[PDB]
């Protein structure tokens, strides 16, 4: 129906949150068996945020191979990616085993570690150089070599260890720091100059693993970057723009991990974030240094 | 606790 006619009058009838809560009724149900057994209830960070079991995470492991994560798988558009929760003090061995494993080399964190006077997210990573940190169950080390502040993001470099094996690797950690929950961030200038800095460090190209994205439950904000991402992709390699269905590519993308998106007013985000990039996509390369400026990163 | 918002 083409999204820019389908934009307006959506926003001119004021029927956000009914197009929202039609997309939850068609939304896909699939068994969460091994994420409810009562041996995995420390391995998960909330009740009703729970893996499917045909596209969850395994750990290579005997002894328990659960983890709170799910591999989304987007076809058409040729690119994967991992959907976790933000560790818990218990799962922080886990979490950078499955980064070792899946040969990820980033980590995109959508969130705090403290947000509205509650812990969110367990300070997985060294703060300070001098502190490295490590995870005796898994028996991996962790390194802060350098980080590069801005007013709104920090793109981190860190070094992870097997000491089993010996072996060394460079892990980029991309965090944006002022996007709330259950919110939308600043404007679709600050979102977009993010995404083009995680698309320009080689990240999330195909000679690597899948890019472990994340927030608190990693459903809400996750689902709006993922989104966003995969319909300017599609755009790309089809040679006929206007029949991408923002709508459809989300119902492909809850058929491997539940509720992605949380709130109408995400929704409305993705299609002024989709709006906005397609003008890049169409050969206007000046427009990525007018949202540089626009965002604001001094 | 909980996340999940079923409005």
């Amino acid at each position: 129906m083409e999204m820019e006619k389908e934009f307006e009058q959506i926003d001119k009838s004021g029927s956000w949150a009914a197009i929202y809560q039609d997309i939850r009724h068609e939304a896909s149900d699939f068994p969460c068996r091994v994420a409810k057994l009562p041996k995995n209830k420390n391995r998960n960070r909330y009740r009703d945020v729970s893996p499917f079991d045909h596209s969850r995470i395994k750990l290579h492991q005997e002894d328990n191979d659960y983890i709170n994560a799910s591999l989304i798988k987007m076809e058409e558009a040729q690119r994967s990616y991992i959907l976790t929760q933000g560790p818990l003090p218990n799962t922080c061995g886990h979490f950078w085993e499955m980064v070792w494993e899946q040969k990820s080399r980033g980590v995109v964190m959508l969130n705090r570690v403290m947000e509205k006077g509650s812990l969110k997210c367990a300070q997985y990573w060294p703060q300070k150089e001098e502190k490295e940190m490590i995870f005796e169950d898994t028996n991996l080390k962790l390194t802060l070599i350098s980080e590069d502040i801005k007013s709104y993001y920090t793109v981190r470099q860190l070094e992870l260890e097997n000491l089993t094996t010996q072996e060394t690797r460079e892990i980029l950690h991309f965090h944006y720091t002022t996007w709330p929950d259950f919110g939308v961030p600043e404007s679709p200038a600050s979102f977009l100059n993010f995404l083009f800095k995680v698309r320009e460090s080689g990240s999330l190209s195909p000679e690597h693993g899948p890019v472990v994205v994340h927030a608190s439950a990693g459903i809400g904000r996750s689902g709006t970057f993922c989104l966003a991402d995969t319909c300017l992709l599609l755009m790309d390699k089809r040679k006929d723009p206007s029949s991408v269905d923002i709508k459809k590519v989300l119902l492909e993308m809850r058929k491997f991990r539940m509720g992605l998106i949380q709130t109408a007013d995400q929704l409305r985000f993705s299609y002024l974030a989709v709006i906005e990039g397609a003008k890049f996509i169409m050969g206007d390369s000046s427009v990525q240094d007018q949202w540089k400026e626009l965002s604001h990163e001094d | 606790t909980d996340y999940y918002r079923k409005g």
